[PDB]
């Protein structure tokens, strides 16, 4: 499942912001 | 509205103009606890004595800030948030500096991190997720209306006061711009087309980074999510969104739209402007006064045991505020 596919990712932590 | 965002305009602009400086100092505030780190900062539960209130404080390294090039967006920050005011809006309460940082008293939040719960959680019945979009329906209506786009829209980045309803905060990316822009930044996952493409853009943004909120808060994750940026860049400017099973025909109707990388058919970008987010199928349930007047029925009111509890908010390794013997960066900062 998709959700399941996210939480292995290693990004449903909190998430940073892009500068440069 | 037309009768209100005008007023609104006038108030913005004469605080816009004359700005607010030095209205406390730090020492007049007490260390609680670090309800988010990150970058070039941190943002601690502070306590006010004088009043005996709280606030969160944001606290930006001058010399954090001037190594990230980021001296241009925090004199944004600081500048639109003295400058603005709205029911779905973290107030700025206080602002100063010393020798090494900047500071910005907002209002406290004890609800904690939308984020937070939708994670616990799982993800928002539709009349939930709904009800949180609206608010930022609306504060987008707000902003926009002033010239500004707010740019860094996240889970990570709206908060639940008492009544259970949004606070935005993180303007760090917030800009007053008339007209196409090029800074490149967000958060992965929300930027818009254009912005990755690099080829300019506008409010545009806004919207598709509000489409993907919702997204994420109706099925639990993001529309366009990998390990790696690259990868979800490359989902995002592709074009392929893909929808679950119980996302209403409405909803997905909404999303399409929103989630559009023609930006000269994305719903709010166009001919009727933030109307035609207003008038969807997907929101024909919302009265929009009801929300503005903060009379609707929160869905999920976080509750809290008392004025410091901070149980809603996850826990940081607390850390020092030292201030060297001398001035940082001086000029730099000279108008914060
Ligand atoms: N994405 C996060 C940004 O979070 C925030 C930015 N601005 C105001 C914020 N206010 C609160 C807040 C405000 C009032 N009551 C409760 C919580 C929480 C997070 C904020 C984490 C983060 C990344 N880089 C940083 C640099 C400095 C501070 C936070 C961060």
């Amino acid at each position: 499942t998709t959700y399941a596919d996210f939480i292995a990712s290693g990004r449903t932590g909190r998430r940073n912001a892009i500068h440069d | 509205v037309k009768e209100f965002l005008a007023k609104a305009k006038e108030d913005f602009l004469k605080k816009w103009e004359n700005p607010a400086q030095n209205t406390a100092h730090l020492d007049q505030f007490e260390r609680i606890k670090t309800l988010g780190t990150g970058s070039f900062g941190r943002v601690m539960l502070v306590k006010h004595m004088e009043t005996g209130n709280h606030y969160a404080m944001k606290i930006l390294d001058k010399q954090k800030v001037v190594k990230l090039k980021q001296i241009e967006h925090t004199l944004n920050e600081k500048r639109i948030l003295q400058a603005v005011n709205f029911p779905f809006l973290v107030k700025l309460e206080f602002s100063f500096k010393d020798n090494s940082n900047l500071y910005m008293v907002m209002e406290y939040v004890p609800g904690g991190e939308m984020f937070s719960h939708l994670r616990r959680i799982g993800r928002f019945s539709e009349p939930h997720a709904r009800f949180y979009a609206a608010q930022i329906v609306l504060t987008f209506e707000y902003l926009h209306s002033l010239d500004l786009i707010y740019r860094d829209l996240k889970p990570e980045n709206l908060l639940i006061d008492q009544q259970g309803y949004i606070q935005v905060t993180d303007f760090g990316f917030a800009k007053r711009v008339k007209g196409r822009t090029w800074t490149l930044c967000g958060t992965p996952e929300y930027l818009a087309p254009e912005i990755i493409l690099s080829k300019g853009y506008n409010k545009a943004v806004d919207w598709w980074a509000l489409g993907v909120l919702i997204y994420e808060m109706a099925a639990g994750y993001p529309p366009f999510f990998a390990d790696q940026p690259i990868q979800i860049y490359e989902k995002i400017v592709s074009g392929k969104v893909r929808f679950p099973s119980h996302f209403s025909s409405d909803l997905k109707d909404l999303l399409r739209n929103l989630l559009q990388v023609d930006l000269t058919k994305r719903f709010g970008n166009l001919k009727n402007g933030v109307n035609d987010i207003k008038n969807h199928k997907w929101f024909a349930t919302t009265d929009w006064i009801a929300i503005y007047q903060r009379k609707v029925e929160a869905p999920f009111i976080p509750k809290f045991k008392g004025p410091g509890d901070t149980s809603n908010f996850d826990d940081y390794e607390e850390e020092e505020i030292r201030v060297s013997i001398n001035e940082k960066c001086g000029k730099e900062f000279s108008e914060f």
